[PDB]
């Protein structure tokens, strides 16, 4: 006379055959990589907990739906119901931190926890911008560089990956290297100044 | 993360089983909370395993054909679509044993669709189970896993992030950059680039 | 005191209840009390002083409040709570030690250390919650001039005293009549000796009276009374009252006669026990009067008749005894006792930091000297340091 | 023997490296090896023998994998790891004791206990890693 | 302690791995750990204290992170790393030295120097990583009340003692029966001597017993037992026990008879070896009982019969020896051994900086005095300073 709660795939689209299942998971890997976030701000996903007795919020609206369904269920333990009604987010604006309750499958939790714990945004300040300028231009007295902007402590940036060539295209890739030097030559042509007088 | 959770994700799918055991002995249907009576195999212990992907790739059906002709108990392993049969009459007709001969006929395994019996009070002929003394058995079992139950304690997490920040991309846009008059531009040696004036 | 005790009690509750896997609802009220404590203490600087060898220590409180996020507490939550609790326990122990080593003649009941005086400020009153221990309850009731009492198993109510009174004496100390007694802690072992065995007494009876004035009133006292005094029933060579020479004592124990234990309060006869031995109850008294008679046995067997001749020399001195043991009592003032560690704790702290002798307590917190001259100021200071010591014992 | 050594080395590394506050990158390879060990051991029953006074002991493996997605290991992570580590250490110690008290004349270098013979099966070869002692 | 060890381990790894030309993939995890250490330490001020003659030193950390954008490390990268590494190594050496020279009776296991207490704060726990050393492994295990284990080659478990007991003696010291022994380090040499050669002993057997009580339980101990004691097999002039007079010893060595080595735990015989000498195993014991008999040989050649007359004077004294050498053992407590350097390092640091004697250790860290009275507080302080010494010896 009662149903039971079980975890199910939201999208059950797995093919038949082991090789096609492994292909499915490669495609899943590509999907995760393309949709992988560079940063997260949970407050954007924070919604209201309908059964909260303390102005509680949860992330995300799917958690809200699940929590409401559990709260209404007659087979739920009274302690779980009371905890849903009492569980609280913590917003510490002074520390620039937020904590929200979420309901997640352990695998979903692992993915979201990895995204939260490995964001690509670093603090951005004037020293980092100044060092971003090439050093030989910071030392040329023909150029006057000034920092007339105040960056808040909330400023972030993503560092470019300027690793030197791991493929060594200058070695034994004649056609590719010809193309690389041609494109670089075109760009350098665009930036060379025109002669005057 | 994907590689470690692949098996769990694949076994959660409702449209593929992980294999099928052909045991030409009469095995009692398991009693599972998710099905009622079900010819479900928890594992493959006690059977020779034929990998279906390898069989598809090689094209060599000698061992499988010899085993099927001689009624040699075997376990076909691989992602398989299955038919959910809720008819007690289908089990009494032993139709789950009728699905493998096409493997030999066609030397293919991509149309193998084993029968997963699901016998419970919702079956139209369930009275046969209820009103007679007999053990429902079948000679085949489907290697499939049971859904994981939702557990609130194992699903509730606190997600933490920053309250808010602004990401920037054009770092050099924060730099005010002037130049001296070109008449006064100097070279590395601190003398004017052009001195003929 | 109430704030210091509340801090200690909150910390003890946190240490006992904020445990891995416990229901969030086990700790909700405790988490609220703990957060109130943290909020009150945040942004306050404390200095625990440098009296004696106790080091000067500085305490800063900038701690985050505990969350409420898991249905069952996990190891991370307990770790954060334990960090905060450990710092707070260190601070409370240092405040308790600092208070335990100070004293004042005039306001000995009031706080003495800087930190406890600060904690008496109105701002910290919010920390205060359940004051349920015997000592804090007695403290609160005493601040309100309400009747309350401390229960003591074997109260150390008698200052140590092992002396004798001679009522009949000679330079040669061979025909002696008098009393010996040991008053120690909760025990009074008294004995009356007649060397002549009351040969020349008016009715062959020698009367002995021992009066012990308790320095504080005891109530609801359970007392064991036994006929003999085992401490004065073996031969002894005893110094004379000035110590010029030594006399000899060769007791032979006889049954005490007309034994009368009177427990007196304000000179009134509160409890009277005639010839009763074993367990007796003294309702409420400040004085014990033990009156017992040595009666020469009217009929003697020849060995007994030979023990006691009619005239000197006397070799077998007739001794009657009495042993009184206060096994448990109630006193309106704090006292050392056999079960509690408050005196030992205060003394250990004072000895281990070389606290100079103050103007209230005797050197080394000697209990005999303290109880002998148990003045009201000493009572106030001792109640303060004992309450602080009991607060300290809840954590250390 | 190589598999038993790999189990022990994995457990020793997990004890030494899975500690509170540590960067996950310090332990990432070890966590991969540990999860591989769990996967290979899950679903197998072992019996360490009753030779002499050494008691008969039965061992079952239905352990979950350790997490991989934290920047720094926390107290919860250490407690979860320790629970599995203790069982695996007990099993490895019992297998070692069962193998240490047995001998054979015909083939004394080959494993003697049932558990070590089972662990020599190809299905456990995945556990094998750095053999440095 | 684990944070101090983690700093030292990171510095050792950086010294070994950050080398010119090496693949960055060889160091990526080490670089991440090193940068985490730099971030955690940056902005923190430390003072390594001025106990004894150890100079006060102030440490400031404002260091840049090591780069992550190379394929192979070059000379620039190595030099940038090495400056920071030098500063950090100096800091860790000074922290370790500050901790090694300190002790306390109360919490000798706990940190004593200010810098190590600071490093115990949660804001440094991120530095913590692989705790693979035996000393740090046992430190973590003992923090959790888990079974610890230290492996010792020739453990210094016996305090030095060159003594004798005379069970038969007289002022002439010419008919003596007794035992002499040197218990030093991991070696026990014992020798039972009878001057009369058990001429009058019952059955012509003289039984000698030597019980040595180890101050800690040793497990899995490999021991060499040898029949003779070369230290008591040559003529000596030995002082008397009071030191008043000197007696003479002129041993002639007979092989010991019915040799019984018992290894006992709480007085229960765990291991028993009878007439076996080569190499034995004591699996778990804290007491060694050596029983050995001088048996007057029933048949003698004329020279031997000349050595041993029926009565005094006795000029050739029949001695039966025994040697017991613990080659390797396992102890749950730290110990000095012949291979390690923890005791030597701690003693050297305390000597070089003229550290005054403290409440816990004997002067000069003398090992005989220490191990004779190996109290629990002494064990805690010793494990702390020995773990710190090993951490220091990783870098110095
Ligand atoms: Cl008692
Ligand atoms: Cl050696
Ligand atoms: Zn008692
Ligand atoms: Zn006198
Ligand atoms: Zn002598």
């Amino acid at each position: 006379l009662r149903n039971r709660w079980y975890w199910k795939l939201k999208r059950d689209t797995l093919p038949d055959g082991d090789y096609d299942v492994r292909e499915y998971f490669l495609n899943l890997y590509d999907q995760v990589l393309t949709e992988m976030p560079d940063y997260l701000l949970l407050k954007d996903m924070a919604v209201e907990n309908k059964n909260s007795r303390d102005a509680g919020k949860v992330v995300d609206s799917e958690t809200a739906a699940i929590c409401d369904a559990i709260f209404q269920d007659e087979e739920t333990e009274g302690v779980v119901r009371r905890f849903i009604a009492e569980m609280r987010q913590r917003v510490q604006a002074d520390r620039n931190v937020v904590n929200y309750p979420s309901i997640l499958h352990p695998i979903d939790h692992a993915f979201n926890e990895y995204f939260l714990q490995h964001q690509l945004v670093e603090p951005l300040n004037n020293d980092i911008i100044f060092n971003y300028i090439p050093e030989r231009i910071r030392n040329d007295v023909n150029y006057i560089l000034n920092m007339d902007r105040n960056l808040p402590s909330t400023a972030r940036y993503i560092r470019p990956n300027l690793l030197q060539d791991r493929l060594n295209l200058h070695d034994n890739f004649e056609s590719l290297w010809d193309t690389i030097t041609t494109s670089n030559y075109i760009l350098a042509r665009s930036v060379v100044p025109d002669l005057k007088e | 993360l994907i590689l470690m959770n692949m098996e769990q994700i694949e076994r959660a799918s409702d449209k593929i089983a992980q294999g099928v055991i052909i045991a030409y002995r009469d095995m009692q249907l398991e009693r599972d909370e998710m099905y009622g009576y079900v010819n479900i195999a928890r594992n493959l212990d006690g059977f020779q395993q034929i990998n279906l992907e390898e069989l598809m790739r090689t094209g060599d059906y000698a061992q499988i054909t010899n085993m099927l002709l001689n009624n040699q108990p075997v376990a076909l392993v691989g992602a398989l679509p299955f038919i959910t049969d809720s008819s007690v009459i289908s089990l009494v007709a032993k139709l789950d044993a009728t699905v493998f001969a096409q493997i030999v006929k066609l030397r293919k395994v991509d149309t193998l669709k084993p029968i997963l019996y699901k016998i419970n009070s919702d079956s139209n002929d369930f009275y046969l189970v209820a009103n007679y003394d007999w053990v429902p058995t079948s000679t085949t079992k489907v290697y499939k896993q049971i859904p994981q139950q939702f557990d609130f304690r194992a699903s509730m997490h606190m997600l933490t992030s920053n309250l808010t920040f602004t990401v920037y991309s054009d770092l050099l846009a924060f730099v005010s950059a002037d130049t001296v008059e070109p008449i006064n531009a100097v070279a590395f040696d601190n003398m004017r680039i052009m001195n003929e004036l | 005191m109430d704030v210091l005790y509340s801090l200690s009690k909150t910390l003890k509750d946190a240490r006992d209840k904020i445990v891995e896997g416990t229901l969030y609802s086990n700790v909700s009220d405790l988490i609220q009390q703990f957060n109130q404590m943290i909020i009150t203490m945040n942004g306050n600087e404390f200095q625990t002083g440098g009296i004696g060898n106790l080091p000067i220590r500085n305490w800063n409180f900038d701690f985050g409040l505990l969350g409420t996020t898991l249905l069952n507490l996990d190891a991370n939550y307990v770790e954060t709570a334990r960090n905060t609790i450990d710092y707070f326990v260190d601070f409370v122990d240092n405040v308790c030690m600092d208070e335990m080593v100070r004293e004042s003649q005039r306001n000995g009941i009031a706080p003495q250390s800087d930190s406890l005086r600060k904690l008496s400020g109105i701002k910290f009153k919010r920390i205060n919650f359940d004051n349920s221990s015997e000592y804090i309850e007695n403290w609160n009731l005493q601040n309100r001039r309400q009747r309350t009492g401390f229960t003591f198993h074997k109260p150390n109510i008698f200052p140590y005293s092992a002396s004798f009174t001679l009522n009949r004496s000679q330079p040669a100390h061979d025909n002696l009549m008098g009393t010996m007694w040991l008053n120690a802690g909760s025990e009074i072992q008294v004995a009356g000796f007649d060397y002549s065995c009351a040969i020349n007494a008016p009715a062959n009876i020698q009367q002995f009276e021992h009066i012990v004035q308790l320095r504080r009133v005891l109530t609801t006292a359970t007392i064991t009374l036994l006929p003999d005094a085992e401490r004065f029933s073996f031969p002894r060579v005893i110094n004379s009252a000035d110590g010029a020479t030594t006399w000899y004592f060769n007791p032979v124990i006889l049954r005490p006669n007309n034994v009368e234990v009177e427990f007196l309060l304000n000179g009134q006869i509160i409890n009277t026990y005639q010839a009763r031995f074993g367990t007796i109850i003294a309702r409420n008294f400040d004085t014990i009067r033990l009156s017992f008679q040595l009666m020469r046995p009217p009929n003697m067997t020849p060995a007994v008749a030979a023990l006691f001749p009619n005239a000197q020399p006397f070799e077998h001195h007739a001794t009657v005894g009495l042993t009184l043991r206060i096994e448990s009592a109630v006193c309106e003032s704090v006292l050392a006792d056999a079960s509690k560690t408050m005196l030992a704790n205060v003394t250990s702290v004072r000895q281990e930091y070389a606290i100079p002798v103050g103007p209230v307590f005797p050197p080394g917190m000697n209990w005999t000297d303290l109880i002998t001259n148990y003045s009201p100021s000493r009572e106030d200071n001792l109640q303060r340091v004992f309450t602080v010591a009991s607060i300290r014992s809840m954590l250390v």
